[PDB]
């Protein structure tokens, strides 16, 4: 199970805009539909002062999982 | 506007608040609209520095939102030959905007209940639905 | 423009006005024409200082935006020779009216209403059609 | 309010508070409402700036807190013409609610018993429940 | 030109143009040319300051060019002996031209229409035909 | 509080207490309680500076807090007009009770006895129960 | 040259220029040759400034650089004694004319007709005749 | 107390030492015990800036702690209105203490004997008891 | 003492060494304990400087050590008003024996037969016991 | 000592010298005393500034050492006070004794037969015996 969750957020960066303080609240909805919006070949524009920095959300390899699985079976 | 012209004639004299407010009105006789004018433009300038976080029609109003906009409206009603004093209060008092639209501040409560003026949700996050979750009491 | 003439007699003095006013007119007598146009300049520089992240024909008209625009239409109109305060609270309103460019400061609302003026998308990006998203129930 | 105006005109000579709040009055007598307006809103301040990391309505008030909104409604009762050293203690007060409200400092306790004012758990983490830690005592 | 000397005439008091300009006149009376000369060098000065992003030949004038011509001309027209304020206004529009052709705010618009003036590509990217492209409906 | 006013009267002369404090009292007459008000919030503060890594009630008091007290009452008890080096000193035993707090002074013992006051566990950590550990004197 | 001497005695006052330039003609009388020979020296140095990126035989003159010559040419005439404002007029008319050939300001167009001064290309690169691009139809 | 009153009043001289000590008295004649209490209360200082890597109750007592300690007295015995050159030497005398305390600087001998005063091991490690080192003689 | 009085009456003119001690002893007459008390604790100060690196009874006495405590001596005995080149040198010698117990500069030797006091082990380091080491002539 | 009396009375003129001697002995009456034991510190210093890296004994004495000894022995001859000039020197020579210690620059040598003085190894590496390496000639 654990090694099934793992694979449930691997190798899929999380998506997260900073965008600056003080922007209207129209413009946080806007933002927040685009940082969604991103999917095959996604590219798009951000003023200077909004960043699109792509975390990790889960690191690691299979090998533990799979070796705890094997000498369980 | 978040405070009344009766409270501006109370932290600053009435006297003075007259002397200044008597030229700006037309005919020349004490006036009250020019003050209740400058009110409205400072509560405008805080409600700018606030809703960057806020709800901006405050359900509970900070209590010293009161001074800061007293503050302010003087300022802007010395905007002809101001006191360095007034010049100083009011650089104190964007400053103190400025942090709490940028977060290093709070801007109060209500003195009688306790209350914060609630706002938007600042960060908001969306994920795909769980699965294989601790949540998920099944299989184990 | 954003601020009418007879705000910017009420802001500041209206003898004052006059006494900027009455050289700049061809004939030497008081004229309204001249501060309508310093007002329709000052309202042209806040409109190329907001055009970068709203609709420009403003929805609704930030409450703040009629003393932005009455300070510098009197900056404008004390050209040949401003007060020290003067320069400085044009200076302060062009640094206020950068941040708002900039998205640090947000204009304010309609003080009426609690409305913000609505812009186009700052921020835009298209992708290919999704597939294989959590979105299709199919499979699974 | 933190303090009551009867420790106000204790801190600070009763003669020079009632120089300092004759004006403010309505009529032109020494009135007591104004001090305790500025002292309510000093306490405000201190509200905001406490609320940070504490319930704000306070069970157990440190005691370094009536000395605290005692100097802040001082310097905004002065807000006309201040003293240079008024100033400068309001701006060391500043800074030590500044350090209280970041973490540099406690605000203290109540000097008769020594406890420390309560606040919300300023960090706070969830995990899933917790298996194969060292305290299931079972297998092993 | 972006302004007509009507308009300089008018934000500037006519009686100080024609002091600065009788004595550049050949007969040495009060004469136009010189001050439409003057405004047809600011105006190639601007238009050089705005050829970077634009085309030249505006569509619609940005109506905060008629003042950054004024002042640039009235600059030029002061060159034997300009007032303090007039060098400082002067660096100041020659600042926001340069924050114009970096990119940093744009010119504005016309007032009565709002229209944005046209420009050429400031960023064009070729690349080959597209192949194996997700809008090509074909196998999947 | 942590020094009394027959102390605060021998460290600092009797008779400039007695003028510092005769305005301050209702009556007009030299008053003992202002004296004793003012140590108290010099302890409090003191308190709040030392309650970072002290059981704030102090088993036993370090000698040098008893100056450390007097001169902050002094401090407090001269704010309408204080001396430069008055402020100095304070200053100076404001660093003082910083470097206490932080961790780069301690406070001192009581000199009777040279005994430290005792304090809460500044670190603390806690680990499961300890196995294969070297103090298992089994298997080796 | 780019400007006449009829232009710079217009832009300049010609009893000015008659001022600095009947010292230094030979007999001691108004001569024109001294300033034809300064607008050349001027419009050398331009020359020099513009050749980076520029076939200097300019097709189309910008028409500010009849200014950014007189301004070099006054200059150049008052080498013995010049205002402060001429020699910052000249530093300015330098700095724009180092901007230009840095490429961070285009000199302008020709205003009657909007046209840009050629030149020879700055960047170019040279590879192998391609083979096996895109726009060989053949194969695929 | 490190230093007696009998050295104080032989290193600074007797009779300065009575004019500064007859007003904190209560009497107001000549007294002793002023002098014991500020000798003790920079004994007091000293021990704490001592106590960081020394055991506090002094087994010897180093030669220079009898001038470290009549300079801190000194000092606190002009907190009045001190001259310059005390307020140095006690800025002297606190850089050196904080050097001990640092471990910059030891803080001397007993002159009679040489003798360093004794104190807690600032640095102390503990290890497994040691197995297999070259000390166990068998094997080999 | 490193320094005898009969060193420093001769370094330091004796009628200023009597001017300075008279004041300092109880009867008023010139002293000479005043003087040799003086002289040791200038002893004590330089014994602390050096016992970082030398065995402090020292074996051989540098012969710039008498300068050294001379100088010491002198500004300890001038410590109510000295002049600006005491103070000057005794920064100097402050800085020398900084030098010395860090290590930039040797103290010096004895005059009478170059000897260079000697102290204890700076650096020490043990290793086990050497095994394979080249040393061992055996195998090979 | 580097540097006779006979020399430092030639270098610096014999009156000045009394000037500064004779208050400095008992008597009151020139002395030569003083002269040969300020020099002796002189020597001294550079003593401890030269056995860095010189066996300190000298074998060869460098020529300029005269000269650096008699200026160190002037300077301490005006310790009272001195003219800027003695100061700045001294100043330089100390800066040159420093390099010469560091290892900047050498003392110099002897002028009659161009020697240096010799001294203990600065740098010293000690290997296990060479094997193996090219000088044996055997193998090969």
């Amino acid at each position: 199970r654990d090694f099934a969750e793992f694979l449930e957020i691997y190798g899929l960066p999380m998506r997260v805009g900073k965008y600056p303080t003080g922007s209207t609240n129209r413009e946080k909805a806007t933002l927040m539909q685009a940082v969604m919006d991103i999917g095959r070949r996604a590219g798009g524009i951000i003023p200077m002062g909004m960043t699109l920095d792509f975390q990790s959300a889960a690191d690691g390899q299979s090998d533990p999982f799979m070796a705890m699985i094997g000498w369980a079976e | 506007n978040y405070a009344t012209v009766n409270d501006l004639c109370a932290r600053y004299t009435r006297t003075r608040l007259d002397i200044l407010t008597r030229p700006k009105t037309a005919d020349g006789q004490p006036d009250d609209a020019v003050a209740e004018q400058a009110l409205a433009d400072a509560s405008a300038f805080i409600d700018g520095y606030l809703a960057a976080r806020f709800v901006l029609p405050l359900t509970v109003v900070p209590s010293l939102l009161k001074r800061q906009c007293c503050v302010v409206a003087w300022f802007y009603l010395n905007e002809s030959q101001p006191t360095e004093q007034i010049t100083a209060t009011y650089r104190d008092t964007v400053r103190w905007l400025e942090q709490v639209r940028d977060g290093k501040t709070d801007p109060g409560v209500e003195s009688r209940t306790a209350a914060s003026p609630e706002g938007e949700d600042l960060v908001q996050v969306q994920s795909d639905p769980p699965v294989f979750s601790r949540k998920q009491k099944g299989f184990i």
